[PDB]
């Protein structure tokens, strides 16, 4: 996400305690790992939740020229929604960490906070969540937890003018609000990069707005 | 409205936000709860 943003300040790190080569229900010590495999790394997990890049840069051009690996694009979106609250208050301290750990583990889950402390939980749906729960009741955490009814994450949206003023009357603005084409939505969902014959992404916007507006004109007139 | 019956006493307050907000804010100043422990050790009537 950090890298979605793109010297001193930039750089975290940690040194790699060790290394493993994976083999089911034990792992192989490793002294050195090289390129195009892929390996079990000790103590480079802090600095990142989910996915990161790791790279070494001895030199100015070669650090400009490096690119950030982009966020991985999980293939579903959570939607479900279950609120917790630990059963007894003062343990508090307990269930926010091991709900970090789940974060780390369980690359669908977000953990939000709300006002009350209350913990909103999205996961994909029943089983995901319960496998989750149960880790957290058994593995991670050992304290009993109050949870909720399964529920639903919405959204707002309309089908159709603006005044307003600013705080300091100088400002004033005009809105409109509109209805969006099916088409266009479905197209704006699919994460793509306009290849072939395909509707373009708007995330390419930063190509010739004279491109993307072709497409506009092109698909939708 | 106030009154002792031998020990027990009974007290009836009115409070508007205005001066509510003021004696929750005090008290929660002075014992100030992160956790939201309040509840713990609060007691209901188990009757009803």
């Amino acid at each position: 996400s950090q890298s979605e943003s793109r010297e001193d300040d930039e750089t975290p790190s940690c040194e790699v305690e060790e290394i493993g080569l994976l083999g089911g229900r034990y792992v192989y010590p490793v002294h050195e790992a090289h390129k195009g495999q892929i390996v079990l790394i000790k103590g480079i997990s802090s600095a990142y939740i989910k996915s990161a890049t790791l790279y070494s840069v001895k030199s100015k051009e070669d650090m400009k020229q490096l690119k950030f690996f982009k966020p991985l694009d999980y293939i579903t979106e959570a939607v479900f929604k279950i609120v917790l609250q630990p059963l007894l208050p003062r343990e508090l301290p307990k269930l926010l960490d091991a709900l970090n750990k789940i974060s780390k583990y369980y690359p669908g889950v977000i953990i939000k906070v709300e006002e009350s402390g209350e913990h909103v939980i999205l996961g994909n749906g029943e089983l995901y969540m319960d496998c989750l729960l149960y880790d957290l009741r058994a593995s991670y955490a050992k304290i009993e937890i109050k949870i909720s009814d399964p529920l639903t994450v919405f959204s707002e949206s309309c089908s159709n003018s603006r005044l307003g003023e600013e705080n300091l009357p100088g400002l004033s603005i005009s809105v409109a609000a509109e209805p969006m084409d099916s088409k266009m939505i479905q197209d704006l969902s699919r994460n793509t990069l306009g290849k072939g014959q395909n509707c373009l992404d708007i995330d390419g916007i930063m190509d010739n707005p004279r491109k993307l507006s072709k497409i506009l004109r092109t698909e939708y007139g | 409205l106030y009154t002792r019956y031998l020990d027990r006493i009974y007290m009836l307050f009115h409070f508007e936000e205005d001066e509510g907000e003021e004696l929750t804010d005090e008290y929660l100043a002075e014992n100030p709860d992160p956790n939201f422990e309040n509840s713990i050790g609060y007691n209901n009537r188990k009757c009803w």
